[PDB]
Order: C-alpha cells, then sequence, then structure tokens
C-alpha cells in the first residue's frame, strides 16, 4: 500500500503571510493526490483534487502542484479560519491512504487568560461530591500552568485538565481545571484558590473563594 | 480536435492514467483510438436514447447529464458538454470513476474487443515517456 | 443539494458487530459511489471501503474481511457492518461520496463492555462580563452535546473536550455574557446524551445564602 509522508508536522503563521505544505508518496502516484482540510473531528473538506485542479468555493489562495512522488499545497494570505489539520490522500492505488497531517497554528498577540472559579453546586453536595471548577479563557500562546491551593497548601490529587483547539473567531486557547473531592474532604477546609501562570503574567492570576460566604 | 497518438499518450500520463486501477498507459491510448479515433468531438447516438461523448465515448445513461437521456444517472456529477472539450481533464476524471467500478476497463466495449489481450505497449512506443 | 448523515449505536461490545447507516438526501443512492472513512483518536485517517454503481465493493485489506458495505435504493441509504470489533475499532466514522465533495458529520463509536451511564449536570454560578458554566459528570459513553438557551447563545461559549477518569467522562462548558443580561435574563445549558436518551436543562441561578 502507498505511504504518504507530510512535512512539517506543524506550522504557526501570521495572518496575511504564506505557507507551503509538503506530501511525498512512497512510490509514483501520477497526479492522483487530493488535499483535505479538517478542524479536529469535524468533517474533512476537499481543497484540491488531482494534485492541482480547483474546487468551486475554495479560494484561489489555495494552490496545489507536484507530480510522481513530490506534492505541495501552497496557502497564500492565510486567514484566521485556515487553522486545523491538512491531509493529503492518494487514489492511484486501492487501498486509498492519507498522510499523517500537518497542523496549522494562527500567530496572534499574546493574550492573558480570563480566570473564573466556581464552588461546587448545592446539587453536587447533596449527592456527596464536590467539584471545584476554574476556567482560563481566551489566552495566547497555548502553554499555561494552573496550581490548586487549599488553605495555602498546593494539591496534585483529584485535578483533571482540558484544553480547547485554537478558537476560529479570535485564535486564542481556553482551559478548564476541575478539582474533585468528596463532601467530607471539601467541608474540612475553608479557602479554595486557582493560580494561573502564563508568559503574559507579571504575577500569578489568583482566583479564590471561602465556603463560609455567598 | 483529433489528438496524435504520442500527444494523447503524454496528456494521459500528465493526467495520472498510467497504472490507474492497474491499467498501463498503452491500455488507455488503445481505448481512445478504437472508441473515438482520438477525436474529442466524436458522439454516437444509441438505441436507448443515450449518447456517447468525447475521446472515451462516455455514455449519458450513467456518467454525465446531457438533458435527453432516459433513466439518466450522471455518476461523474458533470454535464456531457465537458466531455467534448480539447482539454481532456473532465474525460480523464470521469474515466477514473468509471474504471474504479468492479468492471474496470470492460466499461469500454471497443477496448475489450480491440485492446484487451494485445501488445498495448506498442501504443506508447516512440513517445519517450 | 446532497446531504449525508450517519446514524446508529455509539457503543459496541468487543468481538461484536458495528452497524452504521448513511442517509442521503437531495439525490439517489444510484447517483454516486459511496464510501466509509474513519478517524482514530490521534488524527489518523483510514479509508474503509466504497460500493460502486454495479454493486462491486472495495474493502481495505487492513480490515481482514471484517467489513460489509450494502445499499437500500428504496430508503436512500447505505450501510456499514464491521464484525468482531476490538478497542482498536474505537474511532469517528464518516460516510462520504467517492469524489469526496459530500461528507457526513461523522459519528463517534466506542468499543467497550462498560455499561451506558447518563450524565449528572451541575450549574456553575458565580460567588462588564460574567462567566457562567455547566459541569457534566459521570457519563458513558461519549458524546454529549451542550448548548446555551437552546443554541441562541453561541458566541462566548467554550465546551471543553471530555476527560475519562475510571471509565466515566466529565466535561465542562463555560459561557461569557454581559453583566446586564444575567441574572436579569435567563441562561440555561441544554445537555444531550443520546446513548442514555437523556435531555436535561439546567438554569444557572444566583447562589442561595
Amino acid at each position: 500500500d502507498i505511504v504518504l509522508t507530510q512535512s512539517p508536522a506543524t506550522l504557526s503563521v501570521t495572518p496575511g503571510n504564506s505557507v507551503s505544505l509538503s506530501c511525498r508518496a512512497s512510490q509514483s502516484i501520477g497526479n492522483n493526490l487530493h488535499w483535505y482540510q479538517q478542524k479536529s473531528h469535524e468533517s474533512p473538506r476537499l481543497l484540491i483534487k488531482y494534485a492541482s485542479q480547483s474546487i468551486s468555493g475554495i479560494p484561489s489562495r489555495f494552490s496545489g502542484s507536484g507530480s510522481g512522488t513530490d506534492f505541495t499545497l501552497s496557502i497564500n494570505s492565510v486567514e484566521t479560519e485556515d487553522f486545523g489539520m491538512y491531509f493529503c490522500q492518494q487514489s492511484n492505488s486501492w487501498p486509498y491512504t492519507f498522510g499523517g497531517g500537518t497542523k496549522l497554528e494562527i500567530k496572534r498577540a499574546d493574550a492573558a487568560p480570563t480566570v473564573s472559579i466556581f464552588p461546587p453546586s448545592s446539587e453536587q453536595l447533596t449527592s456527596g461530591g464536590a467539584s471545584v471548577v476554574c476556567f482560563l479563557n481566551n489566552f495566547y500562546p497555548k502553554d499555561i500552568n494552573v496550581k490548586w491551593k487549599i488553605d495555602g497548601s498546593e494539591r496534585q490529587n483529584g485535578v483533571l485538565n482540558s484544553w480547547t483547539d485554537q478558537d476560529s473567531k479570535d485564535s486564542t486557547y481556553s482551559m478548564s481545571s476541575t478539582l474533585t473531592l468528596t463532601k467530607d474532604e471539601y467541608e474540612r477546609h475553608n479557602s479554595y484558590t486557582c493560580e494561573a501562570t502564563h508568559k503574559t503574567s507579571t504575577s500569578p492570576i489568583v482566583k479564590s473563594f471561602n465556603r463560609n460566604e455567598c | 480536435k483529433v489528438f496524435g497518438r504520442c500527444e494523447l499518450a503524454a496528456a494521459m500520463k500528465r493526467h495520472g492514467l498510467d497504472n490507474y486501477q492497474g491499467y498501463s498507459l498503452g491500455n488507455w491510448v488503445c481505448a481512445a483510438k478504437f472508441e473515438s479515433n482520438f477525436n474529442t468531438q466524436a458522439t454516437n447516438r444509441n438505441t436507448d436514447g443515450s449518447t456517447d461523448y468525447g475521446i472515451l465515448q462516455i455514455n449519458s445513461r450513467w456518467w454525465c447529464n446531457d438533458g435527453r437521456t432516459p433513466g439518466s444517472e450522471n455518476l461523474c456529477n458533470i454535464p456531457c458538454s465537458a466531455l467534448l472539450s480539447s482539454d481532456i481533464t473532465a474525460s480523464v476524471n470521469c474515466a477514473k470513476k468509471i474504471v474504479s467500478d468492479g468492471n474496470g476497463m470492460n466499461a469500454w466495449v471497443a477496448w475489450r474487443n480491440r485492446c484487451k489481450g494485445t501488445d498495448v505497449q506498442a501504443w506508447i512506443r516512440g513517445c519517450r515517456l | 443539494d446532497v446531504q449525508l448523515q450517519e446514524s446508529g449505536p455509539s457503543l459496541v461490545k468487543p468481538s461484536q458487530t458495528l452497524s452504521l447507516t448513511c442517509s442521503v438526501t437531495g439525490d439517489s443512492i444510484t447517483s454516486d459511489y459511496w464510501s466509509w472513512i474513519r478517524k482514530f483518536p490521534g488524527n489518523r485517517l483510514e479509508y474503509m471501503g466504497y460500493v460502486s454503481y454495479s454493486g462491486s465493493t472495495y474493502y481495505n485489506p487492513s480490515l481482514k474481511s471484517r467489513i460489509s458495505i450494502t445499499r437500500d435504493t428504496s430508503k436512500n441509504q447505505y450501510y456499514l457492518d464491521l464484525n468482531s470489533v476490538t478497542t482498536e475499532d474505537t474511532a469517528t466514522y464518516y460516510c462520504a461520496n467517492w469524489d469526496g465533495d459530500y461528507w457526513g458529520q461523522g459519528t463517534l463509536v466506542t468499543v467497550s463492555a462498560a455499561k451506558t451511564t447518563p450524565p449528572s449536570v451541575y450549574p456553575l454560578a458565580p460567588g462588564s462580563m460574567v462567566t457562567l458554566g455547566c459541569l457534566v459528570k459521570g457519563y458513558f459513553p461519549e458524546p454529549v452535546t451542550v448548548t446555551w438557551n437552546s443554541g441562541s447563545l453561541s458566541s462566548g461559549v467554550h465546551t471543553f473536550p471530555a476527560v475519562l477518569q475510571s471509565d466515566l467522562y466529565t466535561l465542562s462548558s463555560s459561557v461569557t455574557v454581559p453583566s446586564s443580561t444575567w441574572p436579569s435574563q435567563t441562561v440555561t445549558c441544554n445537555v444531550a446524551h443520546p446513548a442514555s436518551s437523556t435531555k436535561v436543562d439546567k438554569k444557572i441561578v444566583p447562589r442561595d445564602c
């Protein structure tokens, strides 16, 4: 079967600038090379067919060239909405195969996270659980760290973290941190604190509440 | 237009036909020669009210939308007008879908009767591709 | 225009059959060649097979002849059956036409002996903009859908990928709205878990003292 190798694995580019994506075939595929765009697990969308032929509704700034074993997708004047996975696919030989994909990041201005903290709901306490949630929304770049503090004392255990892909509107990243405890663990202590460190921050952004209040 | 043999050979190679579905370039050049005599304007009207269009005599009942053909299916999702061009792009595209059915090049009666079994390589000799 | 929609179970027990329907609207099953493509959790895509106009099928040899692709002209549908599934068959499944212009939304299928568990949904209410949220805990399998005011509130929304801890998923959703709109206007998250056949609406209200 035919192996497609994509280079590089990643690109970060500033809007209005250009990138070149490479796809090399383990053997000659003639012109039988199609280019797809996908954002995470949303439906792929066909950009180019047969190496270089245009697709109605795809902008002119997308251009495919190459033949035999060597292919290139050119993206001129990148827009914010070009973020995501780029895949080449051969149809020279069944079974039809896909490259491993190139990941395209939009460059934008460093942005500080908006941090929000939420005590466990009444309803969760009622059921004998306590989840404390911190949102860190709309930051750039992607790297960030969150420390949980309980009466000035850090905690690793019971912390689960989740990150979005690059936003299609503003090219920022967001993150959720959830600290899960039992009701009994939760009610032993008073002060709960979410601490975000990011390359934009001149000191840790600190959000906290005390159980005793409203 | 009427293609030269080596001229059609080089265009079909550019359009990625060489060993598509395992069929050597010579097979494709032979199919065109006996189907249309290398003439992109060739048409043929069939008993069943379908018409065969272009260099590979692609039939309106399954593959393309004219506007006259009964039980008409347009599998290539194009009009038959496109299959009459001096630009073979649309004929090649449509032929790849046709051949990617289990019947292969048997889709071409003229291929089966005059090409299948013969020295199809002879059809690209002298073309240095 | 032509639209494709995958349907069927999102949970399959190991060694059993994964059955998916592709429903086609806006043209005939007879009008095209019809494919199945799947995507593994690590951004890896696999062409599974297609059925062409004569009924001839093409199956990826990687699938060890575990695969059947059939059609029903009268319902305007085609089908995937994949036999003897393992966890290596956990993936997002797409129907698409051979040309690749038409694609379904794709459906996540988990291969697991684990039982269907419905989610618990908790309001996340605060202690120029105000951020609210919904915590969605203790469910199996993926997926769940969150909307805010039934889809009308769409900007300001961050639905985070689910995280699996101990064979149960937890996901959270945030929404940012003007100070002026909440709590003076109602903000409700709508959580669907198809696998349990559960729809729950949770109004975000100010905390009691």
